[PDB]
This record gives structure tokens, C-alpha cells and sequence, in this order.
């Protein structure tokens, strides 16, 4: 009310917050096939996750996970779980991680086709070991 | 997807709309604007976003103006930008941007000059209030260690003089001459704090202004103590006016030489700030507030009559029977109807300034606190203000920050450089806890650095455990304590070579635009209203309303924060 | 010849209304340029002939009508101002709202 | 008192709500905001307002921020401000401030910075129109005369290429290397415009890129005459990268070693300027328009094909017929379909700039008629924007004047100094009269001083008498010109001392902020939608709309103000 | 409307403007003793206006004539009209003009007393021949 | 008038197309500058009066012949480029092989 707030408090509003609203939602299958856990953050860049994650990679590529700015997914050993993806924004273009891509991950202007950098990209992460 | 508000508030605070708590006050201050979008929130942390490639950018030299340091997901409460949500981010000392920060290679809407990169560190700002340092007006230079107590308030800049604990200083703000500014200008690059010296105004011709004008002072301080008779005013403007700089004033108590209105008129329309225009801290008695209807007055209170209370009329008694080693002078200056009535103007925006008057009647340390506590009580007696928003206290608040942050600058002609929470300003900035707003702060920054700080054990395993207390930081080391600090002077000075002359290593920047100024140019303080005093029972009236309100007995920020 | 800057100048005038001129006889309509060359050059050329700044003023301000320009020019031509090297010297000769 | 609209507009012109026709188009403009009061309005004149101690201040030096000129009670057309009614004032070759301008000891409401004094100049904006000036990104150093061909419609700064009229210059905008760069920024000096140059991109290695950066570039230019690879565009914009600067590109329109698709996949998404991005002047045929899609292309069009009309397709035709020297590399060049689009896309806000192409197909001295011309027509057309105001054209103007003011100067890094009407902004102007807008200007304020005006007989008794005609002023003259003058150059240039080196008296300044930018930070033209044409019958769909419009028989601006 | 207004033109709303609202209006009269005309503008400290100007100049002391800005009025020879009269504003700080006030002209602190300075200046003009 | 570069520069071709003109009338046989001066004008009368470019180009590859000039001239002016102001705007207008 205010009447009730604590020191220092806040009086919040009744009004959900719409995040990612956009953009559009590809949903994979993960199985992480190693001993130990594994954790994904928001913003990293699903397509090159730990080697032990069993997933349709060229489907996480150029993609993020479709939750929160800060917080994460577990995956414990040996088990199954949906994730939402989405695109990054911006520029797409997407430097460092595994050195997977170390460029554009846009789709550019063809419908119907990939570009060959992709499929590039894709090759070589099964050849680096990258689980799919 | 959807989150809900309060799971949202969790991970990156308050959003438009939402509602914040100054302390244990009665003041509720509401986000206005969000400036950083939804979804790509930047925050420092393991697995979050400001990581290599992601939220930060890893492949861009600095000279693409990358930052330096950012500042995520804060509430800023300024006198200019208002009550905002934002990224703040800094560049080589200064302000670059307020917005969205990030990596536009990743990212959508990166404001520009917000890019986060390897040069940059963070700051966490998520259940944080971030001001402006203030900045005191009204300092006697009478201990080093004020500097201290003021930093743990959240004021980083000084404006006064002095040559230590002399009975000159501890009476008037004045370094007297060419030699006392040179050695005082020196001695002050040990000191943590902005500063700009004034100096003594009480001469017949040019030649000893002039003197002190080159020597480096932004100002000439007259003073009743030294004679502030009509000559001294009168060549003290004509020769800030030749200067550009600042001419403060503390009039004739004992009326020998006039009344105010002499005094007013000794002004000659010209540009001019009043210290304690009340009176209580000396001033043409009962009278002196009348001063605050004119044009060319820029008007300061000293902080101890700041809320008014049950205990201040006990206090001042007492105090000026030693202060001048002493009761007709007494009673006639410590009146409790001008005190209340200076309590009334400050919510009004007709005194446009706070001030400590430090160890000469004031509290240094407490300018934040006291604005607050004002605040708070005339909220109390008055209710809303008429130009307040139904639901919150902004309009308020914002008038009482302008106070202590923007419009001390302006009297003092240095807006252009500190003051407010803006693009291209040095980044003199605190932040606070909502919790501890006003009292008790987190940290200063101070030319782009942290300088101070609360601190516990620096041998624990982290920076929280106990004791926790005040203490510098690396931006209060070395040679970047004076890196990060600004000595003000005059245009003369600064032309003149003060910096090689003096040998001055701190950041030397000329005073500008003192003279022009009006009360209008002051921000949320205006207002020019008739005022007329009651030469019997020192009642006020302002446009023909009685000007009163009631005593306080509790303080809010005070006895529940402070062992003092 | 010793030509001055002034009476060079002066040649672009000459030029440009000799094309106007040429362009108001084949019925077209004027524009802009063209019809402030015609009425400074009248102007210019009563000077010559020994008229009066009164009497080349009237002239000029008669030799083009609203029929003979293109829709707004009139607008654009509040006044046109030219000096002129009359009988007893040079003159300013400005013209009033010319396109009537 | 109490004064009419009409008699007011005649001693000040419009305010608040009037309404101004500009030209002979259909267009009317509306005042957003008046920001100079009523009742004090500062005029300069014979017994007038701004006169010693009256509208002028008498008494403060220079240094006290009096400005160096003022222009008065003008209206304000720019991409960031909007349409407003103020004065505008002048320091050190540099905007000081937008609003009320005069002398604070007689007035009230003097904007901070607009104190008019003994160092102030006087314009007289009652009746006038003030721009920013134009930036022409696309200009080929063919013949130094252009520049006054450029000024004389507006058109202050350059960005291009050359070395005079070799076959080189005469197809692409290229300097190429150290030699030719370092004579080429040494002869600009001689001329009144504002020059950054671009050098020679397709390169294998970093060595050549580096070479002509350090050389003082501003850019790099991937054109198809000299191999408009995958290689040369990906050395070009990983060296762009990492020098601040920018890349420009006219495409393959042979196909030779790709389509459109594999370009776009050379750019590798990063920041790149795409000039005559519907293809007639050159590029990937029939479809480079779909680079306009793209988050990372900042698209322009070059002047030509601006507006669509009736004589259009024959003269291009026949154009390139004789720029190439030579009929199926023609009808596919030059399609009537995607002329419409670049029209269309135009008005969207999807093609961001326009452009010359000086002596290569385009005009130097028609960019702010043909935007006139365009958004006329395109009104005529399509009919109000959606987000246009009922009552005015504000919004679409708006557009069309970012195209050759802000817009440009974002793209090439160099809207820190200059592109916008605001505050801090290097005083590049253009003031116009309404009669004549984007036509014929009245005068060219380049650097702080007058550079550039239509002025009758220099004999004459006044400055208005027959012939007027386009003429240099003192900002043109002497030592003034460089000092006027910048030079854009590379911070890599900038560092290894340039300015020394190639010995310039210009105004040597770094190009900044160039990489970082996307389609989306480009002002009223951010635009990313799906783009296809249709390989056979060349028709352009903008997310699934046809995109086309009927030529003009008749242009605005046009047959009724030029002799040429 | 639109379809009317010339090349440039301007399209006119309706709404009268209103000026100098706020400010109190002194009327005097004004006779022209002299044998030449005499034209004061809107921003002429109207209490130093030429000597041979018959007025109560007294009260013209800070003050403008209450007409448009840029404006003048006309005292012919031997003719009498009356001026409406205005404070200055800003710091009411007049330098200048006839050297008879060279500063403030305000009004200051005291409601039915005249500031010392001001009877000074109106002693001043007295004796530089400035008729009243 | 407020005269342009552009403006001024088409001064001359007005000047040296009447003295080609009144050359050609005497029975002159012209020269390289000169018949240039009458193709270009041409186009550019052709522009002001309201044609298109595929009109003026006509009109102008047909105004001078072998006979007209001076032996040798068609060999310097294979064709002939000029920038007129049409009513959609300024355009280049080429005439190919003008002297037939
Ligand atoms: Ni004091
Ligand atoms: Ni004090
Ligand atoms: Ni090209
Ligand atoms: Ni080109």
C-alpha cells in the first residue's frame, strides 16, 4: 500500500512483463550424455554447449535459449529435457565460444536454402566432437 | 514469455511504474522511464550476460569507445533526468551515455557510447539509487578531516576557505591573500574532494581583489567579521563581474552601516549568493530572509535549522552565546518564527540551496541527511505539493536533490563540469541503498573512480563481514587521489599559468557563467515571491500567507541508523 | 573597351533576356530568371536612352503581366532591383511588384 | 497587450501552430515549439531590440560566453530536433545554444549561452528556414568546381574519391594509395567543402588496406572495375574493423563470382555502406535492392533515378549505353520496376541516404532539390504517411532531410561534428529562404562564417541589385577556408600525425563510430523488411506488397526557378 | 487553406498573441518641446529619452515603453500623447543610454519608500536638463 | 535571380550558338565549336519547351548536315552530350552520329 512497505521497500505494480515477444521459438530435445552436470546460460550460444550434450545442433544455430537475461538451464546426467530457442539479435555475429563459427549467423536472403558457411559450421562441429 | 513483476523486480529491479521507499521516510519516489528494453538485461555475474561474446563485446579495441565502466540496471534520481531506470556507462572519467548497454553484435537497441567490451569493468546497480555527489557550498576550511565525514554522506565537492583552524576562519570563509590561496591551493591536493577557494572581498579599490583573482580563487567571500559594509559589496561585484566569478555574502547582524534593504541595494541588481539567508547563522536582524524575493539572489540555508525542531531553539541559544563568547543580540537572532518560516520556503523552491557552514554553526556530514529529513517532515505538515503526482513523491524529492546537487554548481559556475547525472559530465556520482537513501552510502566515484567506500575486515573472505566502516579506496591513492580531483579557479588564473606557478598536479578547471544567473536558471527553486517580516514578532508572510509550521520531535534517517 | 567588374557583369544580364526575350515571342511562359532578365534589362536600356529613374521604374514595372509567367512567379519577384548608368550617373532602380 | 498572428508573422514570423508552404511542393511544414517567448524578441536594427544595454549586453567580455553570432527568431527543419521557432547562436565555430537569446539584465528568459554582447554578429531569421547542411557520401573527385556546384544547392561536406579525370575516378570513388592519397588531401585545401576521403579496398592481404589508412583514409571503396570480390570485401571490412573506418560498395552486376546472396554472405555481417542500391548506377542485377533488408547495410541511392519519371528510362539507356561505351547487360541495367521500388522503399524509410555519384551518372548540385522533389511527388502518390499529423507533412519531410543531413553522417562517423542542429555541432548551415527551399539557398555558413552566398553587384549600393548570382565570401578567403575547413582522416592517420606530415592547415579530424552501427540507429529511415524481385519480370514485394508508382510528368522545384 | 497560400506562403492560425500580460502599466504624458521629431523604441529606458521630452520622468525610472518588440513611437513637434509604461525585466540592471542610472532600477525591498539611488538618478537628470 | 554555377555556365552555349546561327544564315559552312553550340541548344530549346528526351535527341541529331559544315567536322563530334532541364527534372540527353 505503503502504509506496509519495509524500509527501503518497493511497491510493485500488478503488470506482467512480455519478454522476447518476436522472436521466433525453435524447440530441441537435449540428452546430456556425460557423467557430470551441465548448466547453459541465456546468452551463450546453444550450438557450441559441452560436447557431451546430445541435441539437433544445426537447429541451435545461431541460437539462444528462450528464458530470462541471467539465469540458466540444468542438465543433469543422463536426462531429457525440451528447450525453447530463439535467435540473437543484433548484428548475429557471434565470435569466440568453442570457435565453432567466429562470424555471421544470419540466414540471409535466400527462403528454401542455407547459406554454405552454416553448413560449414555444422560439418565441422561433428568432427570437433560436438554430439548431434 | 511472461514473468511476473515481482519475480522481474528480483532479478533486475524496479521497472516504470514501480515504486521505491526512501528509507524509513514516507517518500515513495516512481520510475518514470526504462530506458534499457526487456529481455537482453545486462548484469555481471557467472553464467550471465556480460560474458566474452555474448552481452559484452570481444573483439573491439577501446578506440571504438568501448567503456570503461558501466553501471546496470539503476535507478537514477537527478534534478535534470528525474526518476529513471537506465545503463549508466563511463569513458575516461566522463559520462558517455545513459541507456542500453551491450554488445550490438548480439544485441538490439545498444545505445550508442554504451558498448561493453574488454576495457570494461561493472557495477551492479540493480537495487541501487545512484545521484549526483553533492556538492557544499559553505565550507570553512578550518580541519582537513571534514573531507571524511563528507565523502560518508555523499558530497564530493567543497566550495569555501580558509587556512586552517585560525579565528578567522573558524568565523568566515575567506583565504586572504595571494600567499594563504597559493599554500592553501597546494595543501588541498592532499584532499579527496573537488575544491574552489574563496577569497576576501572587503576592499576600496581593485588592485587587492584583483590579486586574489589571479592567485586562483573562484570567489570573494564578504563577511560582517571582515566589514560587510556597502563598499565591499559594491567592489567585490564590480569586480566579479570583471572576473567571471561568484560573490557570496553574510550580512551586517548588528545593522550598523543599514538595514537590508541598504543591503539590497549595495547589490546594484548584480548576481550574488546569500549564505544563511534565515538569519540564524548571521544576517540583518529579524530581516534577512527578504532577501529571497529578488531576481539576483541565489539563496542558501546552512543545515542546522534543517528540519526544524523541538531541541533548535535550545541549540542556537546556547550556541551563538559561545559561538561569539557572550541576550538582546541573542533573542533578536535565534527567532523561532524565520526558522520555520525557512523550513517553509526550502518546500515552497524559494531558498534554493543547503550548505553546512562546517564547524561555524553547521554539519558537514549531513547535507544528504538533512534534505531528507526536511523533505520528509514538510510532507507531513504540508501534504502534496500541487505540482506532486497523485501517486508519488518525485516532484518533491527532485526539488530538495536539485538543492545539494545542481544548483550549488550553478551558483558557483561549474554545471557545466559536475552537478548532475548527464552526457558529458565528469562522473562525481553516488550510490545508494534505498534502504540507507540519504544517510549512508554504498560508494563514491570520483573522476571515474571508486575513491570511497564502506569496507569491512579487509582480511575476510569477503568485503561484507564486520566491522564494516568507511574507508578510501584506490581512487584516494597515489597520484590518482589528484587525477580524479578538480581544483576550480578563475579564467585570470588559469590564463595566468596557475597549474605550473602553484604546481598544482590536480585537474584545474576555470569557473564559468556565474554572472548572467538569476534564481529563474536554478532548477526547481525559482520562485520569486514577496516576503515581508514582522519587525515585532519576527512573523513572515509570503504573498501576505503566513509562513509557519509546527515542530518535529522524530527525525526520520537519523536515531534508527546512526551511534553517532 | 577597359571593362570594370560592373560593366562585365552586366553582360550575364544581356544574355539571359535576350534568350527571355526570344522565349515570350514562341509563347512561352516565363520563369523566375527569365522574367527578372527582362524587366532589369528594360530598366538598363532606359537609362541609356536618357529617362528618368521615375520614368524607367513605370516602364519596367509594365513590360511582363501575370499572363505572361508561369503560376507563382509573381511571388518569387516581390521587387527587382538594378543599378543603372543614367544621364547624371549611377542609380539604384528598384521596381515595385513588377508582375501584375 | 494584445497583438495579431498576422502582425505578429510580420515582425517575427511564424510561431506555435503556423503552417509554411515550402516551395512550389505541397508540403507544409508546422511549428512543433516556440522557444523564444513572446514580448522580448531580439531584432536587429535601427531602433530595435538588440542595441546597447538594452536587447544587447554592454558590459561582459567575450569570456563570460557572450556569443560570437546569433541568428534570429528562425525556424529550425532538422532530423533530431523536428520544426521549431528559436534563436540560435554561435561560439567558436560551434552551435552554444537553441532558444531565447539577449541580455539577462533587462529580460527575462535568456536561454544559458545565448547572451548576445560587444562580440556579437547578427542574421535575421524571421522569414527563413534553417538546415543543417548536406552531406554528399558518394562523390567522385573528377573536377574540384563541383564543390561550387554542391554549395550552391546546399552541400557542405564530401565523401568520395578520385584523382581529377583519370578512367580511374571517372567510374569509382578511390584514391588509391599513400602517393595519390597524400596529394589529394593537399590539394582539397584549396577548396571550401568539407573532405574525407576513401581509398582503394580490394586487396588480398592486410599490408595494402593498412598502407592508405595510416595514409589518412576515412574508408575503403569495393567497386566491380577494380574486382568486387568475396576476397575484397572480406579483407575491407575486417581492416574497417579494426581502423574505425568505413566501407562503401558498388557490386558485381555482371554476376561474374556470384548473385546478390553470396555478396551479402561477403559481408559477413558486418557494417557496410551500399551506394545506388537499386542498381542502375551499378550492382548485382536485377536484385541488389535486396541488400535493403539487411540489419548491417546502410543503404543509399544515388541522385538519378529521384524522382521517378517520364523521361527516366530513355535517359538511362542511352546513359550507360555511353558510360560503358557501348543491349542486354542494358534492359537488364536499367529496369523500370526497381526505379519504382527505390521511389517507394524511399518513403518507407527503407533506403536510408541520398547521393550524387558526381560526373558518374549523378548530380552534386541537386540532392536537396530531389529529395524535395521526391517527397512532393511521392505525397502526390501515396498520400500521407501514417504517422504523419493530419494537418502537416512534419513526419515525411523529416525523413527526406535525414537522407542528406544526419543520416549520412552516421554512416560515415562523423555526427559527433557535424549532420544536425543541436547543441555542440560544428556550425555547418544552410539558411533558405521558403520560396526557394532545398533550390536555392540565401547563404552557407561554413565553420562559424559565411562562406557561400547568392550576392548581387558587388558596385551596387545595397547587396541585392541585379545580377545575383553564387559567390565565395571571406569564410571562402584566405587563411579562413582551412581554418573553416576539416579534413576527415582515420584516427590510425590522426595518431601517426597526419596533419604534420602531409603538412594541412585544415581542421584535421578522426572519424569515429563507424562499425558499431546498424540500419536501425540510422534517424527516420530504420527499416528492415522483406524485399524480393522476380528474376524475370524484375517486379519488387516489400513483405509481400508490390511496390511500385507511376512516373511524374511534372517536378516541383524545377522549370519555374532554373535557368540551367 | 492550402490550395490558396503563395509559393512560401504561410497558412495562419487564429488565435491572437498576448505579451508583456504579467507586467504592471504606468501611463504618462508626453509632450515634444522641441523643434525636431523624436522616436523611442520599445527597449529604451524611457526615464533617459531625449531632454527636450516633457514627461513625469520620475515615473518612467525602469521603465520601457509597453509596446511590440522592434517598435517605436513618434513625438512630433509640439504634440501631446500618452504612453503606457513597463518594468524591465531580467536583474533590472541598466547600464548605459544617458549615464543617468548605470544600474539597478528596481524597485527593492520597501513598499511606500523610494530607494536612495533612484533620487539620486531623478536628482541627476534634473541637472543634466532632463525636463519633467 | 540567384544564379547557380550550373545557371551561369549554360550562358556561354547561348553565346556561341547565336553567332553560330547568324554564321550558318550567311552561308557559312560551321566548325567543330560551333556546331556543337547548335546541337546542344537544340536540346536544351527542345527541354524548356516541354519535350522528351527521346523528342529533343530527334530533333537534334537532324538540325545540322554534312553540307553545313566544314569538312571533317563530323569525324570531332561522334556524338554529342548535354544536360537539359526537362519538366521531370535535369537530364542527360546524348545524340548519337548528329551531323548525318
Ligand atoms: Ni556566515
Ligand atoms: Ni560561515
Ligand atoms: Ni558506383
Ligand atoms: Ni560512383
Amino acid at each position: 500500500s505503503e502504509q506496509n512497505t519495509p524500509l527501503g521497500g518497493c511497491i510493485l505494480a500488478d503488470t506482467p512483463i512480455t519478454f522476447n515477444e518476436n522472436k521466433p521459438v525453435t524447440k530441441v530435445k537435449v540428452r546430456n550424455t556425460g557423467d557430470r552436470p551441465i548448466q547453459v546460460g541465456s546468452h551463450f550460444h546453444f550450438f557450441e554447449v559441452n560436447r557431451a550434450l546430445e541435441f539437433d545442433r544445426a537447429a541451435a544455430y545461431g541460437k539462444r535459449l528462450n528464458i530470462s537475461s541471467t539465469t540458466a538451464i540444468r542438465f543433469e546426467p543422463g536426462d531429457e529435457t525440451e528447450v525453447p530457442l530463439i535467435p540473437f539479435g543484433g548484428k548475429q555475429t557471434l565470435y569466440g565460444f568453442n570457435n565453432l563459427v567466429d562470424g555471421w549467423t544470419g540466414e540471409g536472403v535466400v527462403p528454401n536454402s542455407e547459406r554454405p558457411d552454416k553448413l560449414e559450421a555444422i560439418r565441422r562441429a561433428a568432427e570437433r566432437g560436438f554430439k548431434s | 514469455p511472461q514473468i511476473s513483476r515481482q519475480e522481474y523486480a528480483g532479478l533486475f529491479g524496479p521497472t516504470t511504474g514501480d515504486k521505491i521507499r526512501l528509507g524509513d521516510t514516507n517518500l515513495f519516489i516512481e520510475i518514470e522511464k526504462d530506458l534499457r528494453g526487456y529481455g537482453e538485461e545486462s548484469v555481471y555475474g557467472g553464467g550471465k550476460s556480460l560474458r566474452d561474446g555474448m552481452g559484452a563485446n570481444n573483439h573491439l579495441t577501446r578506440d571504438n569507445g568501448v567503456l570503461d565502466l558501466v553501471i546496470t540496471n539503476v535507478t537514477i534520481v537527478d534534478a535534470r533526468l528525474g526518476v529513471i531506470k537506465a545503463d549508466v556507462g563511463i569513458r575516461d572519467g566522463k559520462i558517455a551515455g545513459i541507456g542500453k548497454s551491450g554488445n550490438p553484435g548480439v544485441m538490439d537497441g545498444v545505445t550508442p557510447g554504451l558498448v561493453v567490451g574488454v576495457s570494461t569493468d561493472a557495477i551492479s546497480g540493480e537495487h541501487l539509487i545512484l545521484t549526483a555527489a553533492g556538492i557544499d557550498t559553505h565550507i570553512h576550511l578550518i580541519s582537513p578531516q571534514q573531507a571524511y565525514h563528507a565523502l560518508s554522506n555523499g558530497v564530493a565537492t567543497f566550495f569555501g576557505g580558509g587556512i586552517g583552524p585560525t579565528d578567522g576562519t573558524n568565523g568566515t570563509t575567506v583565504t586572504p591573500g595571494p600567499w594563504n590561496i597559493r599554500q592553501m591551493l597546494r595543501s588541498v591536493e592532499g584532499l579527496p574532494v573537488n575544491v574552489g577557494i574563496l577569497g576576501k572581498g572587503n576592499s576600496y579599490g581593485r588592485g587587492p581583489l584583483l590579486e586574489q583573482a589571479i592567485a586562483g580563487v573562484v570567489g570573494y567571500k564578504v563577511h560582517e567579521d571582515w566589514g560587510a559594509t556597502a563598499n565591499a559589496l559594491r567592489h567585490s561585484l564590480r569586480m566579479a563581474d570583471e572576473m567571471d566569478i561568484q560573490v557570496s555574502v553574510h550580512t551586517d547582524s548588528l545593522n550598523e552601516c543599514g538595514y537590508v534593504e541598504d543591503t539590497i541595494d549595495a547589490f546594484e541588481g548584480r548576481t550574488i549568493h546569500t549564505f544563511h539567508t534565515e538569519g540564524a547563522g548571521g544576517g540583518h536582524a529579524p530581516d534577512i530572509i527578504r532577501v529571497a524575493s529578488q531576481p539576483n539572489v541565489l539563496p542558501s540555508s546552512t543545515n542546522p535549522t534543517l528540519p526544524y525542531g523541538v531541541n533548535s531553539q535550545a541549540e542556537l541559544f546556547d550556541m551563538i552565546m559561545v559561538c561569539h563568547n557572550l541576550v538582546s543580540f541573542a533573542e533578536s537572532r535565534v527567532r523561532p518564527e524565520t526558522i520555520a518560516a525557512e523550513n517553509v520556503l526550502h518546500d515552497m523552491g524559494v531558498i534554493s540551496m543547503f550548505s553546512s557552514d562546517s564547524q561555524a554553526m553547521g554539519r558537514v556530514g549531513e547535507n544528504w541527511l538533512r534534505v531528507m529529513q526536511t523533505a520528509n517532515a514538510m510532507k507531513a505538515s504540508r501534504g502534496k505539493l500541487p505540482e506532486d503526482a497523485p501517486g508519488n513523491d518525485n516532484f518533491r524529492v527532485l526539488r530538495y536533490v536539485a538543492k545539494i546537487t545542481i544548483n550549488p554548481a550553478i551558483a558557483q559556475g561549474v554545471s557545466h563540469v559536475i552537478g548532475s547525472v548527464e552526457v558529458g559530465k565528469m562522473a562525481d556520482l553516488v550510490l545508494w541503498d534505498p534502504r540507507f537513501f540519504g544517510a549512508k552510502p554504498k560508494m563514491v566515484i570520483k573522476g571515474g573512480m571508486i575513491n570511497w567506500a564502506a569496507m569491512g575486515d579487509p582480511n575476510a573472505s569477503l568485503p561484507t563481514p564486520q566491522p564494516v566502516f568507511y574507508r578510501p579506496m584506490f581512487g584516494a591513492m597515489g597520484k590518482t587521489m589528484q587525477d580524479t580531483c578538480v581544483t576550480f579557479v578563475s579564467q585570470a588564473a588559469l590564463d595566468d599559468g596557475v597549474k605550473e606557478k602553484a604546481g598544482l598536479d590536480r585537474q584545474v578547471i576555470a569557473v564559468k557563467n556565474c554572472r548572467t544567473i538569476s534564481k529563474h536558471d536554478l532548477v526547481r527553486n525559482d520562485q520569486t515571491p514577496n516576503i515581508e517580516v514582522d519587525p515585532e514578532t519576527f512573523a513572515v508572510k509570503v504573498d501576505g500567507v503566513h509562513a509557519t509550521c509546527e515542530p518535529i520531535d522524530t527525525a526520520a534517517m537519523n536515531q534508527r541508523y546512526f551511534f553517532g | 573597351m577597359q571593362l570594370t567588374p560592373r560593366e562585365v557583369e552586366k553582360l550575364m544580364i544581356y544574355t539571359l533576356s535576350d534568350v527571355a526575350f526570344k522565349r515570350k515571342a514562341r509563347g512561352l511562359k516565363l520563369n523566375y530568371p527569365e522574367a527578372v532578365s527582362i524587366i532589369t534589362v528594360t530598366a538598363m536600356e532606359g537609362a541609356r536612352d536618357g529617362k528618368s529613374v521615375e520614368d524607367v521604374m513605370k516602364e519596367a514595372s509594365k513590360v511582363l503581366t501575370k499572363d505572361d509567367v508561369m503560376d507563382g512567379v509573381a511571388d518569387l519577384i516581390p521587387n527587382v532591383q538594378v543599378e543603372a548608368i543614367f544621364t547624371d550617373g549611377s542609380r539604384l532602380v528598384t521596381v515595385h511588384d513588377p508582375i501584375k
